[PDB]
């Protein structure tokens, strides 16, 4: 009985550790995409300001 | 006349004397072999205009002679343009003789006024069971076609041409915006072998506009305007219900942000042009339902770097009214067309637009197709027989529904041997209203695979055994 | 109507597409961009417009003017440049969730993040 | 020197139990609560009451929630963070520590949810 | 032909001539100073106005100082007499021992040899370091690169190859130091007198030295590396000997040209470098070659800015290097020294037709068990070490002994460690690693291989730890 009680709780506790790791994986995908656009925007201004002052 | 003063890349500057032409005109260089059309974009002062070229610029000497048309780029338009291939300036590029017609039209034309718009939504019926039931098409709206190669996209293009010319009587224009030459040749010969274009008589159903990929960046941005002038002839002069295909819309945006950077302008956010919201405005507002007829547009959408909030697929998304997505995971299941029923949305899906009969039928189909999506995981991991008897019918019915969405097309009669079926609207709503209630559940699964209406389903259960 | 004793109501729809139109005229005049390539005076654009919506006293007629601007966010981003320049002006918020609009709750009003500061004391005692 | 040797020692114990809780949030979010130690189910169970004891009902926000504005003296916000860091109140829930004044109203709130 | 100074902004001086315009890349002598100040022409501007870069400082310059012209670029003295001397960018001696008296003067600006003047033969040059000779062997007459961040050991590892290689070598040797600390040019002048390589009493020295350090103006940190490989071109061409060449650092050749750039009138490229970045780099790196008149071994240290090998200055030197030795801070913070990354170092002669089929299947046998050790760490973070099977509890314990066996106690790092200097030969490095892989040392703990020489000392160190229980 104890090896069935244990092997079913390994099924549930490894299931909520993949829901919480996929809930966390979308929130870092939005922050990765805001920051990816913000670096192309930032280093574009430095080239324009470098050429305008020249 | 004028003279060329400066040649820098694909940007030519022209000096005039008396007749300074306004913006959006079209000049023509004298002394060269092929036509080289320049488009005026800025008045630089002291009688000097700033022009963007439309072909190769080399061989141009400072101080040549340049005429003026006095009007924008004017293309051959008419009903005898069906079945031909033209570039952005109206020239034919298939060596079948010059196109001869009565009148011409200009590509830079204003939007319809406010008192000419339609005051009501109206569904366009195309015959396909999965399109006209779950993600229906508004008349005049813009449609986004998700999916690429290897999914069966170029058949769905060739079949919506055929059905509108049968049930509605309206032709179509195809506009290839910066498309490959190798893939813009196969679509020529795939349409020949399916009947929608014809080299022998005047029963063609499309006109091809191909601005290919190796052309200067000014010539890849005006192709979606040349291919909209032709579509405005069959509404303003004859009153048809036209379709319009653009492939794709990202190469219209990206070709805009290379003219606005060759002209010396400060870029906006991530690299685009400052005018990203008006170039999408002064094109897609001419695609509308006036009082004479309509123009409906199906556009392919490519999302860069899988970012749904990038400004190129975010400007476009405010114009669309319905999206259909071609999933490859339904193409390995055997279903054709490979349109996903759960991940397609429509804006006109509404009880105050399409009525309550269409609504509560198409609402229950997407709910039952979710329960099979949630119960397919317990069966794969745990097993089959543990679930209830009330759930065994939902497993059986949802395999009847997702095979009743298949339909044999008229464009594929030679290959797969079946008969092409065009289903009207009142059969598709009547069919799925009975599958949900358990009315035709005792028949097996393969009676529903690749049929027309619900009448031909029970005529196929008799032939089994 | 406000200066002549009447009450008005105005719905701007929307103030997001105004600020992408002021961005275009600024960069076409070669002005230095800032955050998200916006000009430096975007806050002057929306504050000098939404400061007019006020209620006069009884010695000035007693009229009013209510405003209700609309801002569109990209995937729930209430921490961007433009949706924080207008939260720091208006007297409250109303939030519309795109993941309660899909679950069938309509209108999808986020009751946790919706607040109205000054307008709580002016409602019916029956309500 | 300036604020004393008793104010300085309770104020540094609060920043110690709130930093160790901040280093376990990467594990509690994945593997849950049942994967910690037994002595580390006490840093979590005590930092989740000091966090709620840094809440206070303000005086100008009476028209927001309708709660009374509370003011505490400086000598009584030293006594409130000693009887939590020592372990005197390990028989109360966290929500009894929520939005109160001094430490005496925390035990006058936990008798309600009995 | 005299000329006047019309503008001074920073390190860029404008000079207007009247009748004779000197060409680009010349030398102009500023009359009026007590020191010697040389200007190098860089651009033409029209109406007889050039724009120069200054080799020394520009304080005390006034508009109107008459400037002479040389008619030739910076001609340094060169020959056999320059051995054992420190010299400047323009050829002045700064060792304070007198004038360098020789007969040959040579400009520092010259062409690259053609395609039918290249050599094609490959060899192997043995060093004695266990990580280098096993997984990424160096070569005679081949360009070698030492990558890595700041503070991982690029100057010590380039101090090790002067210790092993330069005293057993027949021909001469040249050390050019470009843009590094002026202290460390004194710990080389005092670690090469007490080893007898530099001799201050007669004519038997074997090392020349060229130094332009990080206190110089930025027009002088970009012409010192061209002065190093001008002396080292005399020995290869006018004589026939086998030359070495050590350069540290070479990132300070690119950076010192990214500072004078914006005043010369150039729009910046990506993250801040000049638009002509990959052209003047490729104009210097095509003179350090093995021709049909000699052979130049060359070791170079390459600073990688803030641990990012995708920066445009280190990620364009990869096309000019045969053997890359990528150092890493993630290994050095374990205690494994020298921190060389095994899964990021390559060579062009890792080839079973050149190093034999026995060395080749040992090198790839080490990288395969280290890379398979990487994918196993992702499981231990959730499961644990003990819940693994017994079959992959062994490939971890074989990998951890291979990580620790690569670390070797260096000789010039005695004052850091106190341990002694080991030098394992090539035939013993292969035979040490066959036996850990095959399983002949599964009865020892991991600590018996840390900082040892050959495999013989790995078991002598194993018993000495046992008795203190
Ligand atoms: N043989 C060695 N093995 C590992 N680390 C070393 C060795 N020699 C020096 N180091 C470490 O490298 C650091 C930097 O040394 P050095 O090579 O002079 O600097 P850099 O590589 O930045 O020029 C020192 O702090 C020292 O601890
Ligand atoms: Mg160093």
């Amino acid at each position: 009985e104890s090896t069935t009680s244990e092997q079913s709780a390994r099924m549930t506790a490894m299931d909520n550790a993949s829901k919480n790791a996929s809930e966390m994986i979308d929130k870092l995908t939005l922050t990765f995409n805001r920051t990816r656009q913000a670096v192309i925007t930032k280093e574009l201004i430095e080239i324009i300001s470098g050429a305008a002052a020249l | 006349t004028g003279r060329i003063v400066a040649v820098i890349g694909a940007v030519v500057d022209v000096q005039f004397d008396e007749g300074l032409p306004p913006i959006l005109n079209a000049l023509e260089v004298q002394g060269r072999e092929t036509r080289l059309v320049l488009e005026v974009a800025q008045h630089l002062g002291e009688s000097t205009v700033r022009t963007i070229a439309m072909d190769g610029t080399e061989g141009l000497v400072r101080g040549q002679k340049v005429l003026d048309s006095g009007a924008p780029i004017k293309i051959p338009v008419g009903p005898e343009t069906l079945g031909r291939i033209m570039n952005v300036i109206g020239e034919p590029i298939d060596e079948r003789g010059p196109i001869k017609t009565k009148q011409f039209a200009a590509i830079h034309a204003e939007a319809p006024e406010f008192m000419e718009m339609s005051v009501e939504q109206e569904i366009l019926v195309t015959g396909i069971k999965v399109v006209d039931l779950l993600a229906p098409y508004a008349k005049g709206g813009k449609i986004g076609l998700f999916g690429g190669a290897g999914v069966g996209k170029t058949v769905l293009i060739m079949e919506l041409i055929n059905n509108v010319a049968k049930a509605h009587g309206g032709y179509s224009v195809f506009a290839g915006v910066g498309e490959r030459t190798r893939e813009g040749n196969d679509l020529y010969h795939e349409m020949i072998e399916s009947g929608v274009i014809n080299l022998k008589d005047a029963t063609s159903k499309v006109a091809l506009v191909y601005g290919q990929m190796n052309e200067p960046p000014g010539a890849r941005a005006r192709v979606a305007l040349t291919g909209l002038t032709v579509a405005e002839y069959f509404r303003d002069q004859e009153g048809q219900d036209v379709l319009l295909f653009i492939d794709n819309i990202f190469r219209f945006t990206q070709a805009g942000s290379e003219v606005s950077a060759l002209l010396g302008r400060i870029p906006s956010a991530v690299g685009y042009q400052p005018t990203l919201a008006t170039d999408m405005g002064t094109m897609q507002e001419r695609i509308t339902t006036t009082k004479k007829g309509s123009i409906t547009s199906v556009q392919a959408i490519y999302v860069p770097a899988d970012d749904l909030t990038d400004p190129a697929p975010a400007t476009t998304f405010a114009h669309l009214d319905a999206t259909t997505v071609l999933s490859r995971a339904i193409a390995e299941l055997g279903i054709y067309p490979a349109v996903d029923p759960l991940d397609s949305t429509s804006r006109i899906m509404d009880p105050n637009i399409v009525g309550s009969e269409h609504y509560d039928v198409a609402r229950g189909v997407q709910k039952i197709l979710q329960d099979y999506k949630s119960l397919q995981d317990i069966i794969a991991i745990l097993g089959m027989d543990e679930l209830s008897e009330e759930d065994k019918l939902t497993v059986s019915r949802a395999r009847k529904i997702q095979r009743f969405l298949s339909q044999p097309f008229q464009v594929a009669e030679v290959f797969t041997g079946h008969l092409g079926k065009l289903v009207p609207l009142k059969e598709t709503i009547k069919g799925f209203q009975q599958i949900l209630a358990g009315e035709y559940d005792h028949l097996p699964e393969q009676a529903f695979y690749m049929v027309g209406p619900i009448e031909e389903a029970v005529a196929k259960a008799d032939k089994l055994a | 109507f406000r200066d002549n004793g009447k009450h008005a109501l105005i719905i701007y729809d929307d103030l997001s597409k105004q600020a992408v139109a002021y961005r275009q005229m600024s960069l076409l005049l070669r002005r230095p961009p800032g955050r998200e390539a916006y000009p430096g005076d975007v806050f002057y654009l929306h504050s000098r417009l939404l400061e007019r919506a006020a209620k006069m006293n009884d010695a000035f007629g007693g009229g009013s003017l209510t405003a209700l601007p609309v801002i569109e966010t990209q995937a729930g981003d209430v921490s961007a440049y433009i949706p924080t320049n207008v939260i720091s002006i208006t007297d409250g918020q109303i939030f519309l969730e795109t993941e309660l609009f899909y679950k069938g709750i309509r209108p999808a009003i986020n009751v946790g993040l919706s607040v109205s500061r000054v307008g709580s004391a002016a409602q019916t005692r029956a309500m």
